[PDB]
RNA sequence: GGAGACGACGGCGGGGGCCCCGGGCAGAGUUCUCUUUUCUUCUUAACGGUCUAUCACCCUGGAAACAGUUUGUCUGGAGAUA
């Protein structure tokens, strides 16, 4: 009966408008696996949006916050982004999209 | 000769030779709704083990003792728990059965500490926390009844530590010895 | 390196000729404190796990020594 | 496995629950003996 | 085409056999690339003030 | 008088390390597709206190309806099991 909360924040991104957060809310729908197999979101995982350009996630069932670093790096890679979006986290439950480090040329 | 600390109960512990008896004395203060709970209280835990609990025979039902606990060897010290449901009785030559802790709501004996550096004499409970203190015949050791684990020495400069006892604000101890020296710790 | 169980003998060691150094550790993520003397031959701690006893213990050592908590990262 | 190792698993938890019947009283010490025995055949 | 030529520059990074490597967080990228990238992905780089 | 001060080997037991396996935190890597995935960090000295023992030794007692007992051997009225 114990509830884990993650918050993936990707604010910077979406106002740059470079990251759309409802592709990765149904991109994160089809790829979270429960027991074993995907389409298996019951009660035990669900996932809502925050106005701020931010994903909550909150389970049920024993939830890796590194299988959700490990999705948000699978969708990075299919939008392109891998090379300069990096996955960092904060605080205890919370994983910030933010650039690399550019230097001016 | 102990009392049992509780007003409630009137109960005495007396100790004859290797068994512990059980006492309701009849005394003028013995009220039959105080007699029935003293009743209640000593009989509810009736639902080579050491000390066994038994019923004295049918003369020392009557005259007005009402348990016996037999142990190995003859005791010569007794202490009570303030709440009133433990005490412990030591036994000189007892060995590694000398201090026994019995549970008077389960019936129950027990030996904490079995391996016991000295020959014990007298034990006391402390009047706040909970712990135990044992004398042997050169050392008081403290023991954390908790963990069941030693945490003090105590070291009087007595030959033969006769007696101790300890203030009722248990940080302070008096040594009684036989080579006459009373010592404060 | 000794340990010193009671507050009273901790007073006492401070109160020798010889004490050089004193230092108090804080400990948040296990809540206790602990009070370490230096004097000369051994360093003796006193583990008390308690903030109320602590405040107590720090007005009561000699002015002489002058107490220093340990600050975090060491130089 | 080798069957030295077996033969040696085997004689403990025989010789284990000998033990533990002659202790709880289910055999007298006569006929521990020659159970002993006839495990170690 | 956009697979086979996502596949080239994934050989074009990758070795035969495994080296270490430099992690992207260490490693520092120009200015102009990151605007180049995105105009690519048909992304306003004046809107979002690439020049930090 | 003891220690210094002592041969080679064998199978067994205890204890610590190293290896292996699983989870979690954090970072890194693959990602056309697949991989709740792969890799890396997760350490604790001298010294001091306290607790922990096979053998060995002591007391009681007297053992054949022989017993205890090891993987193996053996041990006991020159005192075994308990």
């Amino acid at each position: 009966k114990v509830t884990k909360k993650f918050i993936i924040n990707a604010s910077q991104p979406a106002s740059d408008k470079i990251f759309d957060v409802s592709a990765f809310e149904k991109f994160l729908n089809e790829r979270i696996k429960v027991d074993g197999r995907v389409g298996n979101l019951g009660d035990v995982i669900k996932i809502s949006q925050i106005g701020d350009g931010k994903v909550e996630i909150i389970a049920h069932n024993d939830l890796s916050g590194r299988y959700l670093k490990y999705l948000t790096k699978k969708f990075l890679k299919k939008m392109q982004l891998r090379d300069w979006l990096r996955v960092v986290a904060t605080s205890k439950g919370v994983y910030e999209l933010k650039f690399y480090n550019i230097v001016n040329d | 000769v102990r009392w049992r600390p509780t007003k409630d109960t009137f109960i005495l512990a007396a100790a004859a030779g290797e068994d512990i008896f059980l006492m309701i004395p009849t005394h003028p203060s013995v009220t039959p709704a105080l007699d029935q709970a003293s009743r209640d209280i000593l009989n509810a835990g009736f639902g080579e083990p050491p000390g066994k609990w038994a019923r004295p025979g049918t003369r020392l039902e009557d005259e007005g003792v009402l348990l016996r606990i037999t142990v190995r060897s003859t005791i010569k010290a007794i202490s009570w728990h303030r709440r009133g449901d433990h005490f412990a009785t030591v036994s000189p030559s007892g060995q590694r059965s000398s201090v026994a802790i019995h549970t008077l709501s389960k019936h129950l004996t027990q030996i904490p500490f079995r391996k016991l550096n000295g020959l014990a004499q007298t034990a006391s409970f402390h009047p706040l926390r909970p712990l135990f203190f044992v004398a042997t015949q050169r050392s008081i050791r403290c023991y954390d009844l908790q963990k069941l684990e030693l945490v003090k020495i105590v070291q009087p400069g007595a030959k033969w530590i006769s007696s101790f006892d300890v203030h009722p604000g248990g940080d302070n101890l008096v040594v009684g010895s036989y080579d006459k020296r009373l010592l404060w710790h | 390196p000794q340990e010193v169980s009671d507050i009273k003998k901790f007073i006492e060691i401070c109160r020798r000729k010889d004490a050089s150094a004193a230092r108090i550790k804080k400990n948040p993520k296990t809540q206790q404190i602990k009070f370490k003397v230096r004097c000369q031959r051994f360093l003796y701690t006193l583990v008390l796990k308690d903030s109320d006893k602590a405040e107590k213990l720090k007005q009561s050592l000699p002015p002489n020594l002058q107490i220093k908590d340990v600050p975090k990262r060491n130089k | 496995m080798p069957q030295q190792v077996l033969w040696m698993r085997r004689q403990r938890v025989l010789r284990r629950l000998l033990v533990k019947y002659r202790a709880s009283g289910k055999i007298d010490k006569h006929l521990y003996h020659e159970l002993y025995h006839l495990a170690k055949g | 085409e956009q697979h086979a030529l996502i596949r080239n520059e994934a050989k074009m990074r990758k070795s035969l056999k495994n080296r270490a490597i430099i992690p992207r967080k260490a490693v520092k990228k120009p200015l102009s690339q990151l605007e180049d990238h995105l105009d690519q992905l048909g992304v306003d780089t004046e809107a979002i003030g690439l020049r930090a």
